[PDB]
RNA sequence: ACGACCGUAUAGUACGAGAGGAACUACGGUUGGUGGCCACUGGUGUACCGGUUGUUCGAGAGAGCACGUGCCGGGUAGCCA
RNA sequence: CGAGUGGCUUGCUACCUCGAUGUCGGUUCCCUCCAUCCUGCCCGUGCAGAAGCGGGCAAGGGUGAGGUUGUUCGCCUAUUA
RNA sequence: GUCGGGUGAGAACCCCGACGGCCUAAUGGAUAAGGGUUCCUCAGCACUGCUGAUCAGCUGAGGGUUAGCCGGUCCUAAGUCUCACCGCAACUCGACUGAGACGAAAUGGGAAACAGGUUAAUAUUCCUGUGCCAUCAUGCAGUGAAAGUUGACGCCCUGGGGUCGAUCACGCCGGGCAUCGCCCGGUCGAACCGUCCAACUCCGUGGAAGCCGUAAUGGCAGGAAGCGGACGAACGGCGGCAUAGGGAAACGUGAUUCAACCUGGGGCCCAUGAAAAGACGAGCAUGAUGUCCGUACCGAGAACCGACACAGGUGUCCAUGGCGGCGAAAGCCAAGGCCUGUCGGGAGCAACCAACGUUAGGGAAUUCGGCAAGUUAGUCCCGUACCUUCGGAAGAAGGGAUGCCUGCUCCGGAACGGAGCAGGUCGCAGUGACUCGGAAGCUCGGACUGUCUAGUAACAACAUAGGUGACCGCAAAUCCGCAAGGACUCGUACGGUCACUGAAUCCUGCCCAGUGCAGGUAUCUGAACACCUCGUACAAGAGGACGAAGGACCUGUCAACGGCGGGGGUCUUAAGGUAGCGUAGUACCUUGCCGCAUCAGUAGCGGCUUGCAUGAAUGGAUUAACCAGAGCUUCACUGUCCCAACGUUGGGCCCGGUGAACUGUACAUUCCAGUGCGGAGUCUGGAGACACCCAGGGGGAAGCGAAGACCCUAUGGAGCUUUACUGCAGGCUGUCGCUGAGGACUCUCACUCCGGGAGGAGGACACCGAUAGCCGGGCA
RNA sequence: CGUGGAAGUCUGUUAGAGUUGGUGUCCUACAAUACCCUCUCGUGAUCUAUGUGUAGGGGUGAAAGGCCCAUCGAGUCCGGCA
């Protein structure tokens, strides 16, 4: 069985979903966790450095 | 007994089994009655169909050798 | 490299773990002050999945159904009794101090009342040989003369289920089965089989270890493989 | 677009003590190559005709499907060696 | 011992290509060379004949089938002008 | 697909009919996920649709999903999260322990619904009829009430009960066919309420010393059969339900085999096969309440994933439609679905290509190699070698039979089950298609089933049982974490950790010098702290004493890394190659020599064998069985070949429509020579050359595709190794702190562990913090 | 002689799993791993759906440096970074 297109046929599980918190469709709904705000994980919003450049 | 292995597995394998599968649906006497009646249910278990006697013996053998020597002291 | 099979052992993972929610019964002692006034009638005899051996339901005269240890010979309708003044029995609990000497006994505690740690597997037992005032010298399994506190309970008798390691498991599958049961990653890949960066002794053109297999105490994880601090190896000499 | 070989007559002759043994020439054939052709032999021939198994159309009759003929037997023209 | 010709072998060189000119052997199909294996015509002979040996002209045609081996090469078999 | 016809401005492909086809575990029916309006209606063709379109999953506008009893919801599973606690510099981090919650929509558990009718579209939801459950209220009954039962369970074999279906018999209703009189369809009717009960178990009677019983095991004076009885099943029978429903009508009765469903018997485990909520236990009447969420449609060669209306991928139930046959096989045909695996028209339709049929004579000559193809084939009877682990080899091999028709026999209760007999008879051929092994031998490897490089390797590699060695008594060995802590472990030496070898059988020699590990050690070496000397009004610093692990030294150990030679009739460096096997998958020489086989054999097999450079768990030898493993031989077979031909289907070619891409410095009709950075269509000299177009097979453009993976170079990268350099974890060990009382010792009060507790074990040690020495490719 | 019905047992396109050869077809594909025939396993170390766990010098690995979303001798994303 090959890694690519066969093996895209299994594909029918859902994850990732819209989010209460933030609105996003990064809601991980196994992991019960926002892939993009933190909702699950954190009080505080999810928010690195790095999602801009260093001085900016 | 050990004619469902076929011609696989080699002498002591499959000879070794059959020594301990012949000593094992052979018939023994109960610790109950006297009868020799005693079954396997198991791993380490034994019954009487006569009885209803479920005991604890050897693997194999309802008496091991080391079991008949606690009965000495 | 990577870490070893062995390393990856210790985190618990799901391959490594016992299959516990599988399991029946603890097999400890039961908890009586001083009086012996506790004993108790052999209800059924089942299969216990962590040790391959049986194990007896037994309920006792307050009302409490626990799983005990089976020696050798014990029955449904036999009566057992627990305590200081128990009846030398085969499959009575009392302490080694109360236990004559030369008798076989099993599931002997360490320390006076842990619930038992020596002597537990199929067929095996433990002699108990010196009495003193101070000291109970007990001979385990593996014919080391363990000195214990006199105060120590243990069972009388041999372990049931003897003589399990005479028959050969003649195919992979039946070790399937066993192991399935167990916590042991099985099957085994031999180190000298896989690459450098998995294991210290692969590598080559050939299968053949690296340096030599006997290692130091001293030596870490992820290099402790082989013959472990051998005093001696071989069969011969 | 022809190349080459074998055989017969020459001749058991010339030559040679003998053993052995030619040629010119005239013939017949074979092989390789070449071009063409199908009366003859052969192949094909899901044109065609027949036999026959299973199943469906109620039986019969007569048919469909079974890979592009179900299978088997015969095979015209043409195309071919 | 001396003088050469070729450019099939091997060696040497590092000129050409490393923003790639697809590596051996085989096969299939075409052209060519002559230092000619056969075939045509010749000269010599330690040329009687027969069968050969050696040499000259000559590239029209031919130079095939097989056993081991990936083999080229080579060894081997039976045929062959 | 074709002929008619319908609609329309327009029709090959939108619709109707007929004729002809395709799909049968699916191309039918119901669904999970996933999609998200794709569903229905009307109006449309700018877009999308492999051509066209009046059609549409497209465009626009409207409309559509109705529940006490179908799911969710509730329960708990592997397991997840939250809070508390503790750790961490810290947290959105982290293991344990508590408490709480979460965790199952086809497919775990679970209170209760069936039949019909209705819509363009929903339907166990609406409507009609009938029924059922739970809670609460009232009334009667009841004082029981919680023990117990259920929920609730593995794999293999099997009996009994039994429905749907299928088939057989006969009858009724309707249809079909028309030499017959056969063929098809239907002949209905639920939930629920009531009732019946086989199996199991048990009780009374009885009294078997050999009987009872089974498909099989089995049962019994500790009481068999027989007799009577208690308890007790179906989604089953029976009655109601039903002058309900449904049908144009009839509106059946018996039978066999029997999925579902019910209920038993047996066997297996170094394997032991969930839990909880809930229910039962525990009556009846009447009345009330039963909210919230899902509900359309697709579920796939066009509604999902794969950029696509993708030949891929994607779970469940229908596994009992007919013939066929062992069959859920083939082939054919129903029910149902479809002509949308969606561009057509034309040319005896050329070459060439893809799939394929048939080829005389020869028969592997083909080729690295029988690659490809072919041969064989189902069933019964006869018959069957070497070898062998006695299982097997084995369907060895080889030989014979095989249809139809008439009349029968035997087994069984019987089958529309099976096994046979006699006579008759047709063909080239009777497993007539279909389905359906080619066979034998020698050698190598791995014992076997099994595993693997998703996407060039399926193998001899990995695994395996078996063999072996190592570590550890559990406050362990081994391992994870910075820590708090954790796996192994509901475990305890018949254990489980760490390694090697790789079934069985016969065996497994010699070597401890080096390296490794381990034990010991008079003596030697061996850090820091404290101590002593010198020095400094102190300090830096120098020296001494003491001396842990470690090292030196000694010993043990090779199924520990490994080694098993050269010379002469010892030397290196410990030993000096034993059984075996041997030109090997190891042998350079090498196509070794002899033999076998062939016309011929670098092959293969046997023998020899000085072995360039075999050899004993770096396991040696050997071996039955097994194998999409490597090599060789024989029989059979054949288009692999001699040597090619003809045919079949789809392309190719012409026409309508649709309509890309690769590639492009320029010029360009070239050829032969030459020259040039030595491999030129373009330079030089000649030769040839009127332009354009069609088809072809690919000689050239050192053709197109990819800043060569080879090679070198760069004070490039990365993975990996080690007795490379330097360090970092980790282990061992001394010392200081915790830390206390009286070079060896006692104690208990810190501290640790065991114990529910009382209390017990240990104890100034251990743990932990700090530092010092040793080991330290485990890691950087 | 029968009964019994064991087996990592056999035949088998039952379902299902796998992938030996053709070095066939395709190779601007139907397809960034496809098609056809052939072939292997098919009561077990079996296959499979769903739920769940293990995470990057880390997992997972009957070991091929295999696999961890077309990505693996150290995933992916962004940042360091021009
Ligand atoms: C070592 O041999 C190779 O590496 C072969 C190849 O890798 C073939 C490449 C084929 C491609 C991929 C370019 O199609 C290659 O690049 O070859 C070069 C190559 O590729 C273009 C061509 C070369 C360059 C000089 C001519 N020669 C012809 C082929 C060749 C053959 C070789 C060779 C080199 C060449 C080079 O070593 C000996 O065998
Ligand atoms: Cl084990
Ligand atoms: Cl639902
Ligand atoms: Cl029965
Ligand atoms: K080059
Ligand atoms: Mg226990
Ligand atoms: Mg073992
Ligand atoms: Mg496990
Ligand atoms: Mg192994
Ligand atoms: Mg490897
Ligand atoms: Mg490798
Ligand atoms: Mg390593
Ligand atoms: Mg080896
Ligand atoms: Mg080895
Ligand atoms: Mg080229
Ligand atoms: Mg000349
Ligand atoms: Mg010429
Ligand atoms: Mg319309
Ligand atoms: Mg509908
Ligand atoms: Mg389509
Ligand atoms: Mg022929
Ligand atoms: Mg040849
Ligand atoms: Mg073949
Ligand atoms: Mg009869
Ligand atoms: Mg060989
Ligand atoms: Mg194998
Ligand atoms: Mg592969
Ligand atoms: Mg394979
Ligand atoms: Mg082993
Ligand atoms: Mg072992
Ligand atoms: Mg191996
Ligand atoms: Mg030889
Ligand atoms: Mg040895
Ligand atoms: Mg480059
Ligand atoms: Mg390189
Ligand atoms: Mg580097
Ligand atoms: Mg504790
Ligand atoms: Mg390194
Ligand atoms: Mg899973
Ligand atoms: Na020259
Ligand atoms: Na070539
Ligand atoms: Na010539
Ligand atoms: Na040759
Ligand atoms: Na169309
Ligand atoms: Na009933
Ligand atoms: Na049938
Ligand atoms: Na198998
Ligand atoms: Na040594
Ligand atoms: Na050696
Ligand atoms: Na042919
Ligand atoms: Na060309
Ligand atoms: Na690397
Ligand atoms: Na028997
Ligand atoms: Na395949
Ligand atoms: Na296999
Ligand atoms: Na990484
Ligand atoms: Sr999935
Ligand atoms: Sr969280
Ligand atoms: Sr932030
Ligand atoms: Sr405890
Ligand atoms: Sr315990
Ligand atoms: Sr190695
Ligand atoms: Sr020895
Ligand atoms: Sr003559
Ligand atoms: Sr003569
Ligand atoms: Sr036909
Ligand atoms: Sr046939
Ligand atoms: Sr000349
Ligand atoms: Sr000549
Ligand atoms: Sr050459
Ligand atoms: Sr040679
Ligand atoms: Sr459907
Ligand atoms: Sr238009
Ligand atoms: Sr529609
Ligand atoms: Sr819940
Ligand atoms: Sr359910
Ligand atoms: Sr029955
Ligand atoms: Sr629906
Ligand atoms: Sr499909
Ligand atoms: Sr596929
Ligand atoms: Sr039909
Ligand atoms: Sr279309
Ligand atoms: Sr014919
Ligand atoms: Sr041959
Ligand atoms: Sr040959
Ligand atoms: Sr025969
Ligand atoms: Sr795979
Ligand atoms: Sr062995
Ligand atoms: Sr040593
Ligand atoms: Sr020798
Ligand atoms: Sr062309
Ligand atoms: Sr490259
Ligand atoms: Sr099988
Ligand atoms: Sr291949
Ligand atoms: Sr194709
Ligand atoms: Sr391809
Ligand atoms: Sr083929
Ligand atoms: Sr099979
Ligand atoms: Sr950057």
């Amino acid at each position: 069985t090959g890694a690519g297109t066969p093996s895209q046929g299994k594909k029918n599980t859902t994850t990732h979903t819209k989010c209460r918190r933030c609105g996003e469709k990064s809601y991980h709904t196994k992991k019960k966790v926002c892939s993009s705000c933190g909702f699950g994980k954190s009080a505080k919003r999810r928010d690195y450095e790095w999602q801009s450049k260093a001085g900016e | 007994s050990s004619g469902r292995f076929g011609a696989r597995y080699g002498r002591v394998s499959r000879r070794r089994v059959a020594e301990i599968e012949s000593e094992m649906n052979e018939d023994h006497a109960c610790p109950n009655c006297g009868e020799d009646r005693v079954d396997r249910q198991g791993t380490g278990i034994w019954q009487c169909s006569y009885c209803d006697y479920k005991f604890t013996g050897g693997s194999y053998k309802p008496e091991t050798p080391g079991g008949k020597t606690v009965r000495r002291s | 490299g990577r870490r070893i099979q062995g390393q990856r052992r210790g985190r618990g993972t799901s391959t490594f773990r016992a299959p516990s929610h599988r399991y029946k019964a603890d097999l400890e002692h039961r908890k009586v002050e001083d009086g012996d006034v506790i004993a108790g009638t052999v209800v059924d005899i089942e299969h216990d999945p962590a040790r391959s051996a049986p194990v007896a339901a037994v309920e006792f005269e307050d009302g409490d159904r626990r799983l005990i240890l089976a020696p050798e010979g014990v029955g449904v309708g036999d009566e057992l009794q627990v305590g200081v003044s128990a009846e030398i029995a085969p499959g009575n609990t009392l302490p080694l101090a109360e236990i004559p000497e030369g008798v076989p006994v099993c599931n002997v505690e360490s320390s006076p009342g842990d619930g038992g740690k020596f002597a537990r597997a199929s067929g095996v037992n433990a002699q108990l040989l010196t009495h003193d005032r101070n000291v109970a010298v007990v001979k385990l399994p593996s014919g080391e003369m363990k000195r214990l506190d006199p105060q120590c309970r243990a069972t009388i008798g041999v372990v049931a289920g003897g003589g399990r390691t005479d028959k050969p498991f003649v195919k992979a599958g039946n070790k399937h089965h066993k192991m399935k049961a167990r916590g042991t990653k099985w099957p085994n890949v031999r180190g000298v089989a896989m690459n450098a960066v998995d294991h210290p002794f692969g590598g080559g053109g050939r299968q053949h270890p690296g340096k030599p297999k006997s290692i130091s105490r001293n030596a870490p994880p992820g290099r402790k493989v082989g013959d472990i601090a051998s005093k001696r190896t071989g069969r011969g000499g």
